């Protein structure tokens, strides 16, 4: 499989999420997604294909995860929009203010700007700290797919949202909109991941 | 806000 940011994957034979990022290890492949998206070492599927499994996690505290891909899998500096691609081209942190966007199997590619920092989400299974929000929309699938700005900085993976009975926040205004990511640079420094860019 |  191509891994793109934003694309589907399933966990288990079960939930799916979205890739946020092809990262390396040294010589391994891997993606960054949320860490709710799977246990350690469960499997990985792209279109029907196992393509990894869960290597690390954290969920909840934070909500970060990552997968180590077989070497017949081929990583891609990108993130998908529609039939088209954002290239990434680092991770540097963007602002609050800054227009951003974000990409999952659910909602597609959507955009909106960084509205705050170090935002505590208070889940069912416990706090998770340090998120930033930003009001781009997003919904159920979308967990672990890549923010990222126009120009190409990956800015963290999707962690959850103020969701209503239709699966999403799209049907709400902006002003209304809470979407919550784990930023990037933490999840690549503990687990010691390279971003492949391009 | 829920997780995903």
């Amino acid at each position: 499989a191509n891994i793109v940011g934003g694309i589907e994957y399933s966990i288990n034979n079960a939930s799916l999420c979205s890739v946020g990022f092809s990262v390396t290890r040294g010589a391994t492949k891997g993606f960054v997604t949320a860490g709710h998206c799977g246990t350690v070492n469960a499997t990985a599927r792209i279109g029907g294909a196992v393509v990894g499994t869960f290597a690390a996690r954290v969920f909840p505290g934070n909500d970060r995860a990552w997968v180590s891909l077989t070497s017949a899998q081929t990583l891609l500096p990108r993130v998908a929009n529609g039939s088209s691609f954002v290239t990434v081209r680092g991770s540097t942190e963007a602002a609050v203010g800054a227009a951003v966007c974000r990409s999952g199997r659910t909602t597609g590619y959507q955009c909106g700007t960084i509205t705050a920092k170090n935002v505590t989400a208070n889940y069912a299974e416990g706090a998770v700290r340090g998120l930033t929000q930003g009001n781009a929309c997003a919904g159920r699938g979308d967990s672990g797919g890549s923010w990222i700005t126009s120009a190409g900085q990956a800015q963290g993976v999707m962690s959850g949202l103020n969701v209503q009975s239709n699966g999403n926040n799209c049907g709400i205004p902006a002003s209304q909109r809470s979407s919550l990511f784990e930023r990037l640079q933490p999840i690549l420094s503990q687990y010691g991941l390279s971003l492949v860019t391009g | 806000a829920a997780p995903f």
